[PDB]
């Protein structure tokens, strides 16, 4: 109703653009990288799997 | 003599092989592979049992 002290709306966009962000970096990181998995946060099985093949 | 010593060294190398062939630490053909299913489907039900002899 027009509420002037919170701003619902503005948080949700605040969010998504925050989870937007994080995802161009996260990307941005594998292609300059050039490897999908960088962490472990990334792929814990698929980092040990690619580790002991190196 | 010398051809059975030939056949001797390529006998130590085809078991040689049979022992080392490995996917990261997973020997292969030295017979404990058996038969290992491979899920290639969405739910539960669709794998394909794949099996290396010795």
């Amino acid at each position: 109703t027009i509420n002037v002290n919170t701003n619902v709306s503005a948080m949700t966009a605040q969010r998504y653009l925050t989870k937007a962000t994080g995802e161009l970096n996260t990307s941005m990181e594998r292609l300059s990288s050039g490897n999908r998995i960088n962490s472990a946060k990334d792929d814990a099985a698929g980092l040990q799997i690619s580790n002991r093949l190196t | 003599q010398a051809l059975n010593e030939e056949s001797v060294a390529l006998q130590d190398e085809l078991n040689r092989i049979a022992e080392t062939t490995s996917f990261g630490g997973r020997k292969l053909l030295n017979g404990s592979f058996g038969e290992a299913s491979f899920q290639i489907g969405s739910s539960s039900g669709e794998a394909i049992i794949m099996g290396l002899t010795s």
